């Protein structure tokens, strides 16, 4: 979609961009989590088999 | 004392006989044999040891009084995760239908038990009381599935209830408890994303991402994936 007049052009512009921060922060968060966890089975994953 | 396997079977014998009088399983409950119980279940792979325990198991949840001291004991149970042991048992083959017959009745009971605790008005009363400590409803899909609309109840109180829990409790365990209640709250029901946007249960949430508990960090990570899955 698309703003119909400029205060909603600005209303949503701001809306999207925070939320892309939010997922930004998110994303990282999330690959963090699968970095550690996969370095904790990593750990022992030779003696786990 | 961890004596040996006679001794065990012994003392498993004793406890089962003691089982049999309803009054006996009343009165026993304080000194909560469950978890030892389960755990020399689990630890030991004796036949006569694990027909002994799961017999003493049957008494108990037969010959309770009352309701009240079933579902306690059913409770006890489910915390201590004997239904995991006693589904690997029943997969387990064994040849007296004793063993069988016993394993069946556990495995009803238990599950009769955790519907119960399902139950949404055992969700309701837990947040009432802030009993949020990974009760099984706190986990049932089906509890999740088919009363996630509930939690609209009273003008959105239950959510206003989980907002403030997750604002104000400083116990890692509830913490995290209210982030995956939340979470599970909005994976069930889609609808229900708008509704915590307004009450600002996102920023609270994302805040308590970086939270110092690492038990607590998780499951606020959990909970801000599934809120932003979708737009």
């Amino acid at each position: 979609p698309c703003p119909e007049t400029p205060q909603e052009r600005k209303e949503m512009a701001s809306g999207v961009n925070t939320r892309i921060d939010d997922l930004q922060m998110v994303l990282n968060q999330t690959e963090d989590h699968r970095q550690r966890v996969l370095q904790a089975a990593a750990k022992n994953i030779r003696v786990w088999f | 004392n961890k004596c040996g396997f006679q001794l065990q079977y012994q003392m498993i014998f004793s406890i089962w006989l003691l089982a049999f009088s309803p009054q006996m399983c009343e009165h026993l409950r304080r000194y909560n044999i469950i978890p030892v119980l389960s755990d020399i279940l689990q630890e030991s792979v004796k036949e006569k040891v694990t027909r002994i325990i799961l017999a003493a198991f049957r008494n108990f949840l037969e010959k309770s009084t009352e309701r009240e001291t079933r579902q306690e004991y059913a409770l006890a149970m489910i915390q201590c995760k004997v239904l995991k042991q006693l589904e690997n048992l029943e997969q387990q083959k064994y040849d007296d239908e004793d063993i069988s017959e016993d394993i069946k009745f556990l495995l009803e009971k238990l599950g009769e038990s955790v519907q119960d605790l399902s139950s949404f008005d055992e969700y309701s009363s837990e947040l009432k009381s802030g009993r949020l400590e990974w009760s099984p409803v706190h986990k049932s899909e089906k509890f999740w599935r088919e009363n996630a609309v509930r939690l609209n109840e009273k003008n959105y109180e239950l959510l206003k209830i989980l907002t403030k829990l997750l604002e104000v409790s400083d116990d890692p365990q509830v913490l995290a408890v209210a982030a995956h209640d939340v979470g599970e709250y909005v994976r069930h029901y889609p609808r229900g994303k708008r509704v915590f946007e307004q009450l600002g249960g996102k920023q609270l949430v994302m805040n308590h991402m970086h939270h110092e508990d690492q038990q607590v960090r998780y499951n606020a990570l959990l909970a801000v994936q599934k809120l932003m899955v979708h737009n």
